[PDB]
């Protein structure tokens, strides 16, 4: 329930090719970027780094959650359905 | 004097059920949610 | 203690159990004490009747509670766990329990439980071949003052020694239903000999008053 | 003054010892439903000014001021009830007061219900008691049918217009259940766990609907307040600590007892008049517990020239709650006494607080080792700290009352346990 | 209609019906949790939410307490941070030494919660208790010398999948959850109990015992076992899949997916 991870905006890059190696059965790489994961401030910097490397960006945008009011008496009450069979 | 309250060594496991069963020929009406239950 | 189920040929769904008519008509009584809807109070003196129907609480009997109240049966379960006097393995004919919290025990609940321990031949948790006593020790029970007590089904009997207990328990084993109070001279609760207080007659109606 | 010295005429809770008859007629006799139809007439201002007057205080638990705790719910209505709820509850070990208020004072109990009510605009008055408590009621419920048959309950409360209705419930053989919380839990058929406060029974809680909670001796005294007058009440007893109470005495006594008495009197007045004197001489007493076990010890250098009362015990750094004196003598293990005490509470803490649930039985098990001293000392201060993390940081005082017992323990006793640990060393 | 909060010094405006804990973070600060779940119901099992409340002495739970206008909230002064270690204490004095067994064993947020807010060492020279297991079904791997009684089980299904089996049995230590029989627990949703509770105590049979978190590059993409769209995280492992896992969408499967496509 951790959200000092949702604060970055992170670049990766799609996958690639990930087989098997047939002597003892490790996972190989054609591909060195795989596993280049990097760190951002910000989507427009992030973005202005993209297209100045030259690469072809795509964007996931932010899913923030919402707020909601807890009457937690609610669960006490007397007309409504919320009303709890636990405690 | 001597003590007074001796009207309950014959209480069985029963009385107070039939007391309340009786009672509730003299109670009033309770109020209604308006509703069949909460689930 | 366990708090958890498992199916034996005596304790199964399919035990025998089911509420008289009589029962029904107290069932129906007691429910017209609360509100249309939030009729689940029911349960607790529900349950109660239902162990005085028959002293130990099935599986079945929890079941049929929950259908009738028409109730989920884990809200019955969960009861029935929680409260003690809610006996779910079976009892014997007498649920004997003795106080020991720190006053009954520093005025000796000590000795008359290992008197009694003594006397029926048989431990604390666990009663007769023939199912008949069942002793427990437990906690306070409004008798802070008369101190060593006991309870027996229903009743109460306090400030009494080996002796009196020994006494009262030949008795019950004989087919008797003693008169329930304290066996130590004392009548209720008075300093035993001689008073200072309600020694002199109540005043009227109209006293005091502004 | 020197407080005490009471006179039976003033004593309230007659018929206490059961001398006399416990009935309607008896209870006319000696003074029961007088004019209560008038009081229905002067309604709900008044009677509260008239507590507020006499300044009375509560008797379970803390004393937290009735006239307050009543106007919280003095309010008009919104289609949601109003109720009322009696914790005739009584588990506290060393308390055996509302019993006998029940089995030989019903009728005022029901009149006491019925004027709270309509201080409160109510509907009716729910009285929970436990199971073992058959007996009483019992009694209780007989005396109810001859009210209802009488008229002085129901539809037509006394004369009057008012409805109000009573109904009686007993537990199931639990102790936290006396909460002023869990104890509508398990009214509602929910498991007798607490709430969280806010929010408060005064506005929110049972059924949903807005209730109020009582111990029996407060609404069994209101209706002799109103119907005497307050002022003559406050009159026997200190500036907030005013008015009469029961004390229950046991342990190391000659003749253990039940009374009524007056507020900040000397407890070693109180012993020594009543009980017949303490056992095996005075200078064999070694501590106290003036208010169960909710409340910590004190020895002999307090036990002597004290007071009673919730100040002047706070300031002793302790509690009243019930007023169970328990009394002991040089001849006991107090650790084993506080030992099964805090064993009472691991048995009978519902058990949904992390820190209640994990640990009581801590301290328990900790206890039950200093007993055979089969440990080393710094535990005394883990126990402490441990006490100290508890306090505060649950919901009901259950948590309080298994920690202060141990605070005083060592706050007061520490050399006995050293000399036990060094004691058990030296035998290896 | 708005509400005002100064919290260390710095200020906020919510509204009423409120919760310190949504103001807190509102603010950015996170506060602990153990029996809390912005899509559940409210409690204070767990006591590890408390804070300090400047002009009042005694301490909160911030899960369930209403901010009171003109309140100077303090979250990591000396009351707060003592009464967690304290808390933490406690609940560890029972959580056996299965951590490494344990399938949640570096997602687990009482792990980190310890490292991070808790204390060093346990001043806990006694005995532990256990308890136990259950069968519940083919999917769901209980473990029950582990729940530290957070009723984040009970209230999803008592609200969620209309369930209304499981529950608490018994006080004290003793307590256990879990239903008084060997009843199956088997739901179109009964698989996120296993996201929900915290610790490894109802973990997934299948994915038990063949990986671990960290070692895992979570891709991300959805599902087709049905039309609706649920977001999920594809865990990976040296160049295949291990598990599922739901993917926050606050319209579409709100941190709730199926039995089927996980
Ligand atoms: C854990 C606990 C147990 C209690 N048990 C009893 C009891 O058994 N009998 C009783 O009369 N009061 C008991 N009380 C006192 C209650 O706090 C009281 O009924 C209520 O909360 C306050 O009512 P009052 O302000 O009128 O005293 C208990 C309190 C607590 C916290
Ligand atoms: S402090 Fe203990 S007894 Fe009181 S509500 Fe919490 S767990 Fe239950
Ligand atoms: S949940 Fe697992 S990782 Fe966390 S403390 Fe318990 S055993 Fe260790
Ligand atoms: S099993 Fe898990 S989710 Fe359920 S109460 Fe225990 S810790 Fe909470
Ligand atoms: S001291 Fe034994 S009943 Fe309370
Ligand atoms: S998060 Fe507040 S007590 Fe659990």
């Amino acid at each position: 329930s951790g959200v000092n991870n949702t604060k970055k905006w992170k670049m990766e890059f799609d996958t690639r090719e990930r087989w098997e190696n047939p002597l003892m059965g490790w996972a190989s790489t054609a591909d060195p970027l795989s596993n280049m994961v990097l760190t951002f401030s910000a989507k427009e910097d992030a973005i202005a780094f993209a297209e100045k490397n030259g690469w072809s960006y795509d964007v996931e945008e932010k899913k923030v959650p919402k707020p909601k009011s807890k009457s937690y008496g609610a669960n006490f009450s007397w007309n409504k359905r919320t009303r709890v069979s636990t405690k | 004097t001597t003590y007074k309250n001796l009207q309950h060594h014959d209480y069985n496991t029963y009385t107070f059920l039939d007391l309340n069963l009786d009672l509730s020929k003299f109670r009033l009406p309770q109020p209604s949610s308006g509703r069949e239950s909460p689930r | 203690a366990l708090f958890v189920h498992r199916d034996t040929p005596e304790n199964n769904p399919d035990t025998p159990f089911d509420f008289t008519p009589e029962n029904y008509k107290r069932i129906e009584a007691i429910v017209k004490n609360y509100p249309e809807g939030h009729q689940a109070a029911a349960v607790l003196p529900v349950l109660d009747l239902a162990q005085r129907q028959n002293g130990w609480l099935p599986i079945s009997a929890m079941n049929k509670v929950a259908e009738v109240l028409q109730v989920p049966p884990m809200r019955v379960y969960e009861v029935a766990t929680f409260y003690t006097m809610y006996n779910r393995k079976p009892v014997g004919k007498y649920h004997i329990q003795v106080c020991t919290t720190t006053p009954c025990m520093l005025r000796d609940s000590d000795s008359i439980l290992e008197t009694l321990q003594r006397k029926l031949g048989i431990k604390v948790g666990e009663t007769t071949p023939d199912k008949l006593f069942t002793l427990i020790e437990v906690e306070c029970l409004g008798a802070c003052v008369n101190a060593p007590m006991v309870q027996i089904n229903d009743n109460y009997y306090e400030d009494l020694t080996p002796k009196d207990i020994e006494e009262i328990i030949d008795e019950l084993k004989a087919g008797k239903v003693p008169k329930p109070g304290p066996r130590s001279g004392r009548f209720c609760c008075e300093p035993a000999g001689g008073l200072t207080s309600l020694t002199e007659p109540p005043k009227g109606p109209g006293f005091g008053v502004q | 003054t020197s407080f005490g010295s009471l006179k039976d005429e003033d004593r309230i809770f007659t018929n206490l010892y059961g001398r006399h008859d416990w009935r309607l007629k008896g209870a006319l006799r000696r003074g029961d439903w007088y004019k209560t139809k008038e009081i229905l007439l002067k309604g709900p201002d008044w009677i509260l000014g008239e507590m507020k007057t006499s300044g009375l205080r509560g008797r379970g638990g803390a004393g937290f001021p009735t006239g307050l705790k009543w106007s919280f719910m003095n309010k008009p209505s919104d289609g949601r009830p109003k109720y009322l709820v009696v914790n005739a509850d009584e588990g506290e070990p060393g308390t055996c007061k509302d019993r006998e208020i029940m089995r030989h004072d019903p009728h005022k109990l029901v009149e006491g219900c019925l004027v709270g009510g309509r201080a409160m605009g109510a509907r009716a008055a729910y009285i929970y008691i436990r199971g073992e408590f058959y007996n009483e009621a019992s009694n209780l419920q007989v005396a109810i049918r001859e009210a209802y048959e009488a008229g002085l309950i129901g539809k037509n409360a006394c004369g009057s217009d008012y409805d109000f209705d009573v109904f009686v419930v007993r537990g199931a053989g639990a102790y936290i259940c006396g909460e002023e919380t869990a104890l509508i839990e398990s009214i509602e058929g929910k498991q007798g766990k607490p709430r969280l406060k806010p929010p408060f029974p005064a506005d929110v809680g049972v059924f949903g609907c807005p209730t109020t909670v009582a111990n029996v001796e407060t609404v069994a005294v209101s209706p002799t307040i109103c119907r005497r007058g307050g002022t003559w009440f406050a009159g026997f007893g200190r500036e907030r600590n005013s008015g009469t109470k029961l004390f229950n005495i046991s342990g190391h006594v000659n003749h253990p007892c039940t009374v009524e008495e007056e507020m900040s009197v000397p407890l070693k007045e109180l012993i020594e008049k009543h009980a017949g004197g303490v056992t095996g001489g005075w200078d064999n007493l070694l501590a106290v517990i003036p208010g169960g076990s909710s409340t910590p010890l004190i020895p002999k250098s307090v036990c002597e020239t004290v007071l009673m009362d919730f100040d002047a015990l706070v300031q002793a750094q302790t509690g009243l709650g019930t007023a169970a004196v328990i009394v002991m003598d040089r001849s006991t293990d107090i650790v084993k006494a506080i030992a099964r005490l805090i064993e009472f509470y691991k048995h009978e803490s519902c058990g949904q607080c992390t820190p209640c649930r994990e640990g009581v039985d801590w301290m328990n098990k900790v206890m039950a080792r200093f007993v055979k001293g089969d440990a080393r000392p710094a535990e005394i201060d883990s126990l402490w700290e441990i006490s100290k993390q508890i306090e505060g940081h649950t919901i009901c005082a259950l948590g309080d009352g298994a920690a202060w017992p141990v605070q005083g323990l060592i706050r007061h006793f520490r050399p006995e346990l050293e000399d036990r640990m060094q004691r058990f060393a030296q035998q290896h | 209609n708005l509400i005002e909060v100064f919290v260390d010094g710095q200020s906020v405006m919510v509204e009423p019906g409120t919760t310190v804990l949504q103001a807190c973070e509102k603010v950015g600060m996170q506060i602990p949790r153990f029996c809390y779940h912005e899509r559940l119901s409210v409690a204070g099992n767990c006591r590890m939410c408390l804070v300090e409340i400047e002009k009042a002495p005694k301490v909160v739970a911030a899960c369930a307490m209403p901010v009171m206008k003109g309140w100077n909230i303090l979250t990591n002064s000396e009351k707060s941070k003592k009464a967690r270690e304290g808390v933490m204490e406690f609940l560890l004095a029972n959580h056996p030494l299965d951590c490494p067994i344990c399938d949640q064993g570096g997602e687990c947020d009482l792990q980190d919660q310890s490292m991070m807010f808790g204390s060093d060492r346990s001043r806990f020279l006694e005995g532990k208790r256990a308890v136990e297991d259950k069968n519940i079904g083919p999917l769901v791997k209980t473990i029950m010398t582990r729940c530290i009684q957070c009723t984040r089980c009970i209230r999803f299904a008592s609200e969620i999948a209309g369930v209304d089996d499981l529950g608490t049995t018994g006080r004290g230590n003793d307590m256990q959850v879990g239903t008084y029989i060997e009843k199956m627990f088997m739901s179109e949703l009964s698989g996120n109990v296993i996201d929900i509770c915290p610790v490894g105590a109802l973990t997934s049979k299948p994915y038990a015992f063949t990986a671990r978190p960290w070692e895992t590059r979570k891709t991300e993409s959805i599902d087709v076992m049905d039309a609706v769209g649920s977001n999920i995280v594809v865990s990976t492992r040296t160049g295949e899949v291990m598990r599922i896992l739901p993917r926050m969408h606050e319209d579409i499967n709100e941190e709730w997916i199926s039995d089927k496509t996980r």
